[PDB]
């Protein structure tokens, strides 16, 4: 009695991977690259009686944005000035400010550089953070840029703004974005309250190593997500339901010196110091940090035992990018000592000193080093901590030690896209029915 | 209301079929077109050769999937329709669910999964059936 | 006679319906592609990358619009037809005038604007009518 | 065989026209499946931008030719068919064989050579015949 | 009652923006032929549209912006693989350059400089002649000099075997679009056109570059036509199309020897060697009569938009860069800059020939862009070229007691292409439509 | 009466020129570029009663082959280190080895190179092949690299492999590859054993000049193919039915010195050789060569007449690219003097081995382009290649006097790719057709 019938436009789909489109809302780099409106997307389609398995540890969207951000970064740096002539011998000394007060950083170096005429060199002076420079064979007052034995460095154009903006990722035709809405969802498994969208919400492509910045405030409850809570290989992400305010600052007021390299080529360095000497640092509310860690420890106890003792210790070792809290602030690049935060044990006005360096091997690549230009004037920025990156070491029974490991770069963004999945529409289907084609 | 009947039982999605036919092609493609056309997108991103090649490839693949589906509808006869029957009897051994639950108490997603591994057999049957039908019509006219 | 008699009359468009339909797609882009390939310009298409991506953009957009049109005809039950009628009545609000007063007294390019803002409603009615018709034909298939 | 009987006889060859039409797009989807299995291959061939433009051009050209044929079928009232008959008579000016001399005892390739310069005339006549039939149908629906 | 019918293949269109493509006729290594590889139709067709009218706006036409973008993209593409003169920026001993019997040459300097060679560690002293307009003085009281480029950007030498002679370029729509051409002879832009035709490609436009005069264009069918986005607002430019051209000669008469240096591994730098013959100067010769009747007809036609009794005065450009103050153009690969003082010094109320002095400048800030400046290579021999002025670019100064002053002004290359693109409009075919009917669907 | 019936899905085709793609199955370029996987089970389908005309010297696939490969070499060198800073005056002497043995062919050259800091330079030393170096001036130990007056040079990346691997060439959809199976096919004319295939059998991109290596063998006898056997202007391709083993080697054990150019740029050269010097050479079995040359001589007799004298002489002239047999051996580049071969007389028709002295070069202008040179990195250790000779490239003289003298040819690598692709053609499918039938549409 039953006969084949073919239906076109069935509302079903399969898992897939595809290039999603990037859209957003002197110049901001993302706005030009993702130069397409996102305003006319006010609605979502709730799906009645659908269950779908999410896996935030196998999202291809996070990989896509990693490759997209690095591609954008490379493209934006590509036409900018090169600093190869600055890889010369430097005659260096201690810098000073006010009544000849020596600066902790700020090696003052002089260098012979070629001007617009190839047959003409001039001595020029510049101050540099001590972390960008390496001594030449232990000889006094002989130094080179840290780059000079790796690759040529590019100066980021001062006119472009690398401040992240909200980014929306939109399905191409024949594809859709499924978003879980279960507020207690732990990043993996079935979700039975799902809404389909054409575009994601606004996620800022923030960069950070060990603390999670300027993100969404998790859900109503603090959520700890892991591909395996037991395994020590996997990074542990903590998602806070309340933001923690942090005020980071470079207080030193300085002049910026503008040097000509060649035809149409300009270099910018830190010139004379204007104000008095003060360290770069971040301020964090001590009490707030305490109850936040307490709540996170309670949620950890829910996984590791109610009678378990849980302690936090600093990151064991590695490059600044591994152990320091690395980030951008006002266009400058900070690396902060977080040992004053992750030193505690649990049974049942914090000032982070901060180093600043201008030459960065972002994404731990060999070569392709970026030189951050200086910024004239004091820098002060405020950020919301929304989550944490924790590394579990294991050890003795009923002892749980976690450290603020930097994790992978992708973990900075898995923290934001855990709700999202991409699906390919499969409009074609077949079924039996009582009806049969005539003739 | 795209995918609005995805979790509804089979048959509830029939009246939504016209909605689901759109946005595979020409529902989102012209929206993305005008949205990219307004800010001369790709026009000032021509220099981003990688980005342009990726977007052109994605649009081409949307087109190609649409052509593949339409052409498979063609070779089975009775294309240009959201609903059509054939003359091929149902082989009950595929699911043996000889019930009214084919139009109740089960969603299209579940059904597509349940017979997910007999897709090619159905396709070959439809192909041979249309071949016979076309030759039969040619003989009848002649 | 491409666009020939565009200012003549809407009533007796007739053969013009053929003429446009075959000069808006690959039927001319084949000529464009053969002309393009003929001097072995592919290296230029590769060297001047920006020009290449622009050409591919033009071709894919033309293809996308043609598929736009074919899908809209198909969902209306008008696949493979130049002139097709439906069962949706004409509304008084859609610039109603007697055919004696408009038919053969008025040409295309003069009255398309007179039914702007009603394109979407007509399209929605056509899809709904076609879907209902197809479901009814299914139900009649006892 | 895929092109089996191409050089043997028209009648037997014409039985299997399914495989060709299927492969015109199934080759494309199979090759892109091969690429999708290896995203690093897509990544390198993307970085090799010249190869990307080359094969994007190839794919869009294949899509173009398929749509050319499909729309030519559409204007001739033969959309959705591999076999169809019209009301255009056969002109003796170009061929005078009878059916037993062509559908047996001759190959499709030989046939392509036989009417290589008649066929465009057939395109024109089919177009006009379909337009006339459509106008007749429109006037019929009273 | 009435019902809906859907027609496909309807002959309508709407205004649209789209990329176009460019084609040229088959012919050393002329870049225009290379880029516009697509061959043109040997028998171009035109379909007259009976009882059709359409609005054209020559100041909002996307054709010209595509023109600017495509032409600049091609120029960058052409210079991209050519030799770089980046290392050529050193202190120069320059002195007065002389010809034949030690006779001073105004506007040239014989410069000696130290230059590299094949081996990076080897240097050599080399000599070359340069124009004063390409050199700036390092020390006001000494003979050290440099090239004007050196404080903006490195310069690229155009490839010596690549011709930049303009060729007619036909501009063609992709599929689904069409080009609509006005056939109203006195059409001034910004309005309806009654006599309109459809085409697939334009008539062939020579991408000629000029600043003050329109060269090698098309002539107006009727009388002289004056076009403006805003005739009353004097800020806008004024385009004048002549119905009779003016034949102007221009020449660099000095017979120059060309020398070449191996500046790098396969990098060749060309320059002007010594010179021979008598001292001669670059100029543009113009027939004084034909100029005067042309300008007289132009003022007569200006009096259609300005008062009959209004005084019409013509003055040179007040000032600015050499590119816009002078009449700048290309002659056989060389770049000329001519004063035009003798053309625009007159007042109009109710055998002879003239000559404009001209200067030669090899460093070109093409498209008024900062940096990316081009070095036009030297040309062996003596340069003579002839061109038809077909039209003029004029700016207006008002606020006077029934008097209007006009100056060359201009300088925006877009307007040049407007002179051959006001007729055309791009449109997108909308083959889908609906109509009422007496008919009804069955089954 | 008979009426038109329209058919879609027809099995007919036309000759066509289309774009193919490449699929093949330590950073090998070939595996990376042809990363598309191949069919493990290609399905050749014999087309019964089908015949197809082939013409391998009009086969467009060789052009696509040539372009794709040269693009691959150019792209692989794109990110690699430039050696332009090294083009400096060289202080050279005779190189030496253990016990001060005077090495033939090398030079110990020292040079001042810029270190990581651009303001400092250091003296470095390295060995080089004398064939890659020319005296800077007159007769002074001052020397330069041959390239320095032609173009900048890029060292091939040492971590990148260029070993040939079989490459299968696959058509896009709507195109099919017709394969001819006539074992006796001479490269032109009809073929009566035609099959369809998706991808070619797998052709290794071997690059050689005089003798064809590593190729496929003829199914039948030895086949001699040429567009015009009478017109000796064309080359002649010998496809053997039996292969010949050839053993080539650079036997001296060398080491490699690693010198920094710049921040991420490293130059590599032969630091030293141990001793017990001997020349690089190839070796061929004498009896095998004599028998193979006799069989090809028999085929030449078949073409040119039984009572005709045949003779073989070395190359008439040219550079090393055409006079010697050149090849790539593990990344190093051999050029062997084939005078020991092709020295014979044949009129109506020895357990030793033939030794071929071989010069070795690191500076290669691949594909005989001016500029864009490539520097082969050194290889530590001892180099040994083993190869199968499967064919020959010959040219014919015009001496007449009843004697046809033959010489090694080469100079156009396209013949090398063609030698393998003689039996494949690409055809576009045309699914549409029409025919008469005994019935009309009902209407
Ligand atoms: C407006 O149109 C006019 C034509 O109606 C243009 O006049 C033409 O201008 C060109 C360019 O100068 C002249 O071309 C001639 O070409 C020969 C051929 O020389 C070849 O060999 C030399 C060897 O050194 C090589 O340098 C060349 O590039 C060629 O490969 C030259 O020898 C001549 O000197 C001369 O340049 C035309 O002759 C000329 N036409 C006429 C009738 O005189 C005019 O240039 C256009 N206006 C603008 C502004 O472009
Ligand atoms: C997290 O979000 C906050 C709030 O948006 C960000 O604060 C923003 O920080 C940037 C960079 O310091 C500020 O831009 C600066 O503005 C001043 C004044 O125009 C200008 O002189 C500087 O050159 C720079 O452009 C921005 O005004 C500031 N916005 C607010 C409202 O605080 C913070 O940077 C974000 N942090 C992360 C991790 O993304
Ligand atoms: C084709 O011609 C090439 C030379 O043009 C011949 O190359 C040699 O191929 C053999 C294949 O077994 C290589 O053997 C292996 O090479 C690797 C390279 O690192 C080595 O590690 C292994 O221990 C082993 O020796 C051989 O190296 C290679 N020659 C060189 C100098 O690397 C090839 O034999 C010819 N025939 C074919 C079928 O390719
Ligand atoms: C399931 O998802 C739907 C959205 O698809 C949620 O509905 C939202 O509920 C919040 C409650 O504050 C409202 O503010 C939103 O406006 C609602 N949106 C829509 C579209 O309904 C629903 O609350 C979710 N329920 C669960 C179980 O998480
Ligand atoms: C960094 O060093 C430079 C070089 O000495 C200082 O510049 C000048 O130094 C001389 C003495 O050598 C003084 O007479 C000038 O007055 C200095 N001028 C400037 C630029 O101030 C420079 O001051 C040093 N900067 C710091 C912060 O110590
Ligand atoms: C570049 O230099 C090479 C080598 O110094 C030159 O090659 C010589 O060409 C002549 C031509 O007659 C030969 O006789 C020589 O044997 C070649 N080599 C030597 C030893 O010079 C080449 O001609 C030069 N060309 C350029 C443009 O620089
Ligand atoms: C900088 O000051 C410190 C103070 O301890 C001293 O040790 C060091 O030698 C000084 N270096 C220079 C360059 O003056
Ligand atoms: C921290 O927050 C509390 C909230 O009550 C506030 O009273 C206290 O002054 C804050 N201290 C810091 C570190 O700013
Ligand atoms: C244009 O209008 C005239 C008016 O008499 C008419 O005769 C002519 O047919 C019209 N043109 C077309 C193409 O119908
Ligand atoms: C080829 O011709 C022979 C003739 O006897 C026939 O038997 C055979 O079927 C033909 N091949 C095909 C594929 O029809
Ligand atoms: C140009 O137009 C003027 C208008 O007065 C006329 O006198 C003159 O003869 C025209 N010249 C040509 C060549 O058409
Ligand atoms: C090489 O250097 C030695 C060092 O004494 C010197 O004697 C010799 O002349 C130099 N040769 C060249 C060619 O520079």
């Amino acid at each position: 009695n039953l006969w084949v019938t073919v239906y076109y436009g069935v509302p079903v789909w399969k898992d897939a991977e595809t290039t999603l489109f990037c859209a957003s809302d002197k110049r901001n780099v993302w706005a030009t690259h993702c130069c397409v409106p996102t305003d006319p997307n006010p609605q979502e389609i709730h799906l009645e009686n659908v269950t779908e398995e999410f896996n935030m540890w196998k999202n291809n969207m996070v990989e896509q944005m990693h490759e997209d951000i690095i591609s954008l970064w490379d493209q934006s740096l590509k036409p900018c000035v090169k600093l190869t002539p600055l890889c010369v011998t430097l005659n260096c000394t201690n810098a000073t400010a006010s009544n000849s007060s020596i600066i902790e950083g700020m090696k003052n170096c002089s260098f012979n550089i070629t001007t617009e005429l190839r047959d003409k060199r001039e001595k020029k002076n510049a101050l540099f953070y001590k972390l960008d420079i390496v001594q030449l064979d232990g000889n006094s007052s002989q130094y080179r840029l840290i780059n000079c034995n790796t690759s040529a460095i590019t100066q980021a154009c001062p006119k472009v703004s690398f401040e992240p903006i909200p980014i929306h990722y939109c399905a191409p035709a024949g594809f859709a974005i499924l978003k879980c809405n279960n507020k207690t969802f732990t990043g993996t498994g079935p979700c039975n309250n799902v809404s389909t969208v054409q575009c994601t919400h606004g996620i800022k492509p923030v960069v950070s190593t060990q603390l999670l910045l300027n993100g969404s405030l998790a859900e109503g409850e603090i959520i700890i997500r892991s591909e395996n809570i037991t395994n020590n290989v996997k990074t542990i992400l903590v998602h806070l339901n309340e933001s923690v305010k942090i005020e980071c600052t470079r207080p030193n007021n300085k002049t910026v010196t503008s040097i000509r390299i060649g035809p149409g080529q300009w270099f910018y360095a830190y010139g004379q110091v204007i104000g008095d000497i003060r360290e770069a640092y971040c301020n964090i509310n001590e009490s707030t940090w305490n109850e936040t860690l307490g709540k996170v420890v309670k949620q950890l106890r829910k996984h590791f035992g109610n009678n378990t003792i849980i302690r936090f210790q600093p990151s064991s070792g590695g490059d600044l990018e591994v152990t320091t809290h690395s980030f951008n602030c006002g266009g400058e690049f900070f690396y902060c000592n977080t040992s004053g935060l992750f030193n505690s044990t649990w049974i049942s006005s914090i000032t982070l000193p901060c180093r600043i360096k201008q030459i960065i091997n972002m994404w731990q690549r060999v070569g392709q080093a970026m030189y951050a230009p200086p910024i004239q004037g004091v820098i002060r920025c405020v950020s919301n901590i929304t989550g944490l990156i924790l590394t579990r070491d294991g050890g003795k029974n009923n002892t749980e030690t976690f450290r603020p490991g930097g994790g992978d770069m992708r973990d900075n963004w898995r923290s934001e896209l855990y709700k999202y999945k991409v699906v390919k529409i499969e409009p074609l289907g077949v079924a039996p029915t009582r009806c049969k084609r005539r003739v | 209301g795209f995918l609005g009947a995805a979790g509804s039982t089979m048959g509830a999605a029939s009246m939504t079929l016209t909605v689901q036919a759109r946005n595979l092609l020409s529902g989102i493609v012209q929206q993305q077109s005008n949205l990219l056309r307004a800010p001369e997108c790709q026009q000032h991103l021509l220099k981003d050769t990688h980005w342009g090649i990726k977007q052109l490839q994605a649009r081409v693949l949307a087109v190609e999937h649409y052509l593949r589906d339409q052409q498979l509808l063609g070779i089975w006869g009775c294309s240009g329709k959201l609903i059509c029957c054939t003359n091929v009897p149902w082989n009950s051994s595929w699911s043996n669910r000889n019930l009214s639950e084919i139009w109740d108490n089960m969603t299209w997603l579940q059904w597509d999964k349940e017979i997910s591994n007999y897709t090619q057999i159905i396709y070959g049957l439809l192909e041979e059936s249309q071949n016979q039908q076309e030759k039969n019509e040619q003989d009848l006219l002649a």
